[PDB]
């Protein structure tokens, strides 16, 4: 994925 | 870390790094400080070209907060570890 992506799913998570 | 609801107050040199990010505030949650860090990581192009889980911060700010060289989205402990130590909890 984008790291944009990459970010977003951790972001959601934390 | 924090719940969702609880602000906190980013450490000088957290805050600005969440300044060149775009960061206005002064006290954010959680989630705030981590989408600005998405932010800076972003704008300075840290992540790995190739294989984009894989930010390198070895000559930057953000590295001298992180005390790695390197770090994957995937494994995120290090960057938890560097909020506990520079985050306030109001």
């Amino acid at each position: 994925l984008t790291f944009x992506e990459y970010w977003a799913q951790x972001l959601s998570a934390a | 870390l924090p719940g969702e609801g609880t602000q906190v107050h980013p450490r000088a040199p957290l805050l600005q790094i969440l300044k060149v990010a775009g960061a206005q505030e002064e006290v954010f949650t959680v989630k705030e400080v981590m989408h600005y860090l998405g932010q800076y990581i972003m704008m300075k192009q840290l992540y790995d070209k190739q294989r984009q889980h894989i930010v390198h911060c070895h000559d930057d700010p953000l590295g001298e907060l992180l005390e790695v060289g390197s770090f994957s989205v995937k494994n995120p402990s290090p960057l938890y570890e560097m909020l506990k130590r520079n985050l306030v909890i109001l």
